[PDB]
């Protein structure tokens, strides 16, 4: 597959500093890869898709070198250039939607879509040109294997989840407390609450916390902490926790006291911070853990005491929210971004030739269920579609 | 043991469904308590079964629902039994028993645990806000006698009750209350009046106390500041209890649509005697 | 330092462009590159570390040129390379990691770690290969003093700072008037309420006004401006100024009409925006004047009517509100953002080793209280560890 | 890219610019009503805030679903882009934050406001089509 | 390590080849990889131990080649070829000993132990010999990325659980219903209990669910699916939910009917069996599902009927169980086994030398709380020292 | 750095400190406990107290050595620096304070003004080697 990154990589050099008018020593170098690439693909026939709707075509090269001794490109160079790019570009498209759309469970990291094993043949190995990319680099860097690393910009690591636990319940749910929490994207939003405003509690504090189990340990994740989480902080009817009735949530918000936030790696406290907002760092963590506390106002301004009573009714409910969202991080495994659009690339090619369901991804590639169960075999496969898409997208975009 | 202290987890999502079954009864029990006016206005006899053959087209089948006639209120307050499932309670209101049927509202919409109070030997106080002394009897004259710190009555001599306060005379009913820490000598007429010491759990919801006539007067939390509107304290409003019959009959689902037939308790009692 | 980010690229170009059957021409000039380095390099013992728990180690280069005589890479080659290059790679991380956990309260820019210091001597000056990145470049931009510019995606130069201000107060807090305000990361979230809903005020129009100062001058930015600032648009329980009560805020959110967002640099009208929601511009500023109005709706329906009495109680409180984004922003001085993770992996070398709060930055590093006082001795120091890290993220990740 | 584009559209080819959080909304905060009357006590529609790359739109019933067949209100908005995207990655999530508390509006006219008492159900069996 | 396995594979040759009269032609390449193994190993100088109790030891090699002029080889060519043979096996033993009692909780896999370290250098590549054992080859393709598989002779997957769960309770413990269970080892044993034999259950079956993830997935599983769980066939008193009390549990057993075991992969059905016994095989499973039921016999006879009434005393107590045992699996990762010998040699020398108690692994290498959270770390360092042991079990018993 | 480095208990006149970024003056005001009569009227054990009793120390600092750079009552430098700022009226810069007034200068004294006033008072060196 390096070989198919080099492909793209030189077409894509070949169809930027090969242009009218440059200077040969602009391009002496790409000339010499652009040859070796048309001698080593001479004379070989490769086939492409044949799963789904997707066609199956084949390839055979027969194209001419490019000159040398000129000093200064011009345009009757640049056509010749064209009619062969054109076609080379045709064809890795198709040969990463063809890997794309392939799929395996046993050896994942490995070729299928053979128009790419016969490229990982060893005749081709003349053509590798340089692995510059992160995805390229990071496939090396974990083929023999080093510690590598994929930095994203706002990562869905968690999945789409809306929940609720309750702590305190009863079949008319007029008193409840408990914990609301909605883990969705790269945003954690976890609001406990309860309806009599922690009247019995101890010292009239009442303790939440949320725990949250990453299917893969972040590095150096840039990460945002606010209190008084937004989702949950209006009223709303919901249904109940097997759909037998549906109770009334009547928030009112107060700060949430002593808040604190651990991130934990196998176990030890890796960080906690303590009552701090803001930006935060956790240099490697594997679960999140946020622990704050409703305390009742120990001084009640007249509006507020009428609010919170000493009796049963409780029309309304006191609540402690906070908002967590990883702004930026770097992980091992590759996952899926606001920034990078490899998911959407693997998603489309499958969706527009309508594959069969395969044996490990999920139906559709829904991220939901593949990042809910993400086992190493997932893991591998999910890296080797994610490099072939970022080579294509390098030339189809 | 029925695991009260695990967090039970739901989810916001899914689904609006059916709630599977329950088998401890055919089905669930509707029950009338009406005061003896209403049968001496109707005057009639059949009644009960017409009621009863109207409800069946609103869909309660035959043997669930039931009647049951209190003198008035004074004499329903001593010992309100409710031997049911979804109890309606008519209160006709008349002048002069708004108390009283504020403490009768008190007493059967709330959740009552009480313990007995041996008056002739012991002084006694009120752990609470939630605390209450509940008496009953045909007839109450509660006259108590604060304690100091040493034993000594404030406002009164422990050996003259003449000095002794009435909380309440010559009542049926009666939620005293008093300071809350302070000790207490009581004096009431054992021989006819009872008395014990009642703490406040939470509200009891087969009972729908349907105020028949005037403004709303109904005060169960005995806090001044607090005067809450339960969806339970109904108000109707009335000339002819044969309309008042019909108008809880036509509209009874949804009268026990704002109940809930799960807080009933073996016993029939208004609360739980804890000895 | 520049030698430093030259021996990056270099080793970066090393790993990506020495593969497998890769062409001489393709790293012709990086052999040459290399070979410069390895001969400059040769003989010198380098030790790096001795603060908080970073190990001390030492680092001696004896290391044979690479060959020339090939015409296509083989394997042999990359072998060779390779156990040169991850000596090279590890030599060049511990560098930058014991640079990342030195201050200096004077002259900050100027190299610590003695390992780096020899490094920036003469001898060294033969390695300089390339300064490509924005953050090299601006380094070099600063030493040949003139106009540095940093490109940023959300970038937090806002504190978090969440407060309120209250214009008419009493003690019950029944009828109140002011404004509360949340600043944190890209966000202004602003809320002027009123709580009689602008009765006697002149015209029934409130006047509400919010003016925040930036630390650093931002420069053609990107802003999404919007009405209704949703943090402070439900049931609240507040402490009050002097934390003796908590008042009670129950907003109904009115339209802020003829809104006006002044952009400022130096007390003066840079850009102006009236009644304009959506994608804005700021050219160049330094401080923004939000200032919008509750105006009271003179035409009512029973229901709103009902809500705004002219009476004492005033049980629902009017409010309006605007949330402004900073999407994208150019600064001359170095910022965290939600893209860039220069800020988590200075702080997660800090914890790593348990580095004692030093003279200079606060403890944590902490991004609130370090661009709350963003000192001129600071931006030195934030800017060369934050230089470092990006040349240390060109190896590791 | 941008001269890489610059280049394949002068020579014409099929081309593509990536962005991240790209604003192809223009600015709209507005409402439809399907059920009104001038006392604005009862009201069925939506809101919708289209901004940047969002899409914040909410019905609403103040009946909920009273008289609607078998307790269901349908509701629906349609959106059309000036310009047609690809291969996007979008997130979906209930509950439009924005149009989840008190408000007061002005009606279509503008002659009179109405008051907005939201409270949050679940939106159940949404679907999403994205048309070309 | 390849070079570490390298020499003990050479030294156990050496010990099993080079003996009494043998033909040099039987030993020709033996002997020359000894001789350039001692040509490589002369002239360095290890150093061993300094952890714990184990002894600090100076390695020092300045030996003489082995001969090669003889046509069969005589007593005193064996007799030096001991001579050297020796002093390298206990060369190699404290090598390994050392390297199993470290562990490094970032980067687990590098080589610990300065002396296989420095083995681990480019001077001793020579030494590589050939990587055939189960252990190396496994090492190696997992050096490179490649499906690896450990065979395991009843693995130790199940953490030691023994415990229950009452669907039905109340404090005199006198109607119960629920689930018991024993994972421990290979071995899982499930009793489904119901006090009442199913009275009033719907159509008088009492359904009964287990689920058991493993921490790993397994691959073609030879299992062995009996009913009847012995162990809880028989009087017990155990102690209640709580410990405050203690329950009587009276088992009268009864057949499962349509028991239905499931293995599953990522969520989603991988192999079900319905109402099969005997031997079965998991193709590939992450979590086994065991599902079964109690059913109230409709017909009776008389003494089964005077066991189960329709009143509440129940004196004998319905039950149903599964016993389910893994004969022999696959496995990408490494676990202990009934047959392998490497956790009981790793275990034996850290009690052997007392090392105390490291980052990653538990106390006392306790097996139960090392498979119940086996993170990546954690299963990078068992499989090093796993690798190790066997190397040293070649030749050390 | 809050480390005690030197003591002196009840020792006057002239004393030394090695290093020392802050000077702790603890003292006490002893009640006289025999009194002449004069005194015993000075002191009253009643409420009016119209003397008041008090109890000082004066700390001179004769000379030290300063890693950083200040002005002296030694040297001319700030003297020379602020009259040829003020003779030609320089307007307010962004890191010195108006009219470089010591007091507000060293309330505040941050690196980057300490550099500068550095710079400026080594030119002013400079400059009186041949211009006083
Ligand atoms: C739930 O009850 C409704 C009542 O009309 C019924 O129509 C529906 O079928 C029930 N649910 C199922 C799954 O049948
Ligand atoms: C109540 O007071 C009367 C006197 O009025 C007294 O005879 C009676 O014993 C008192 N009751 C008790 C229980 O002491
Ligand atoms: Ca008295
Ligand atoms: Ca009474
Ligand atoms: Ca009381
Ligand atoms: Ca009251």
């Amino acid at each position: 597959m390096e070989v198919l990154y080099s492909l793209s990589k030189t077409l894509k050099d070949a169809r930027d500093k090969i242009v009218e008018g440059t200077l040969y020593s602009n391009v002496s170098d790409l000339i010499q890869q652009f040859n070796q690439m048309i001698v080593t693909m001479n004379g070989n026939d490769f086939q492409t898709g044949g799963i789904g709707n997707l066609p199956i075509r084949n390839w055979t090269f027969d194209f001419g070198l490019l000159g040398t001794t000129l000093l200064n490109l011009d345009a009757n160079y640049v056509e010749t250039a064209r009619t062969t790019i054109e076609y080379f570009i045709d064809f890795i498209d198709n040969v990463c939607m063809d890997e794309m759309v392939r799929e395996s469970q046993r050896n994942g990291v490995a070729p299928q879509s053979e128009a790419l094993r016969k490229l990982a043949g060893i005749k081709f190995k003349r053509i590798n040109f340089n692995n510059s990319s992160e995805y390229i680099e990071n496939w090396n860097l974990q083929n023999r294997r080093q510690r590598t690393g994929f930095v994203f910009h706002k990562p869905n690591i968690f999945p789409y989840s809306a929940s609720f636990t309750l702590n305190r319940s009863q079949p008319m749910h007029d008193n409840l407390m408990g914990t609301m929490w909605l883990n969705a994207g790269s945003e954690i939003q976890v609001a406990g609450f309860d309806y009599s405003c922690a009247l019995n509690a101890p010292a009239n504090i009442q303790q939440f916390e949320h725990i949250v189990q990453l299917r893969r340990a972040l590095t150096t994740a840039t990460i945002t902490l606010l209190p008084d989480a937004e989702r949950f902080s209006f009223p709303r009817v919901i249904n109940s926790a097997d759909g037998a009735t549906t109770w009334f949530f009547n928030p009112i918000i107060l700060r949430p006291n002593n808040v604190e936030v651990e991130f934990l790696l196998n176990g030890q406290i890796i960080n906690t911070y303590q009552a701090r907002f803001g930006t935060i760092v956790a240099r490697n963590f594997d679960t999140i853990r946020l622990s704050f506390q409703l305390m009742r106002p120990p001084n009640m301004t007249p509006a507020v005491n009428a609010l919170f009573p000493q009796a049963q009714p409780f029309q309304h409910h006191a609540t402690v929210g906070l908002t967590l969202r990883i702004e930026s991080a770097v992980c091992e495994s590759v996952l899926a971004d606001a920034n990078e659009t490899l998911l959407a690339n693997v998603t489309a090619v499958r969706q527009e030739y309508a594959i069969p369901v395969g044996p490990v991804f999920p139906p559709g590639m829904n991220w939901t269920e593949l990042i809910t169960n993400y086992s190493p075999s997932r893991e591998d496969n999910l890296q080797r579609v994610f490099t072939v898409a970022s080579i294509r997208s390098m030339l189809i975009k | 043991n029925y695991g009260l202290n695990i967090p039970i987890t739901g989810s916001m999502d899914t689904v609006y469904s059916n709630s599977t079954r329950e088998e401890v009864f055919l089905t669930s029990t509707l029950c009338l308590y009406y005061p003896t006016e209403a049968s001496t206005q109707i005057s009639d006899g059949e009644w009960k079964d017409s009621l009863s053959q109207m409800f069946l087209i609103k869909g309660w089948p035959t043997g669930s629902v039931y009647f049951k006639e209190y003198s008035n209120i004074v004499d329903f307050s001593v010992d309100p039994q409710l031997y049911c499932d979804y109890n309606l309670v008519l209160m006709k209101y008349d002048q002069s028993l708004e108390l009283d049927m504020s403490e009768l509202a008190d007493l059967i919409l709330n959740e009552w645990l009480c313990n007995p109070m041996d008056i002739t030997l012991y002084y006694y106080q009120q752990s609470g806000e939630s605390n209450k002394w509940i008496s009953m009897g045909s007839s109450c004259t509660v006259k108590v006698c604060p304690l100091n710190t040493q034993t000594l009555g404030i406002g009164c001599q422990t050996t003259n009750v003449d000095s002794f306060e009435t909380v309440a005379e010559n009542e049926k009913l009666a939620i005293v209350d008093v300071v809350d820490g302070i000790n207490h000598k009581i004096n009431l007429t054992t021989t006819t009046c009872t008395i014990r010491n009642c703490k406040k759990l939470g509200p009891r919801e087969n009972v729908a106390v349907i105020q028949v006539g005037g403004a709303n007067i109904l005060d169960i939390t005995a806090d001044p500041t607090t005067n809450p509107q339960i969806e339970r304290m109904m108000r109707v409003n009335w000339k002819r209890w044969w309309q008042v019959f019909y108008t809880i009959v036509d509209y009874i689902n949804q009268i026990v649509q704002v109940m809930s037939k799960r807080s009933r308790s073996l016993n029939s009692a208004a609360f739980y005697y804890r000895v």
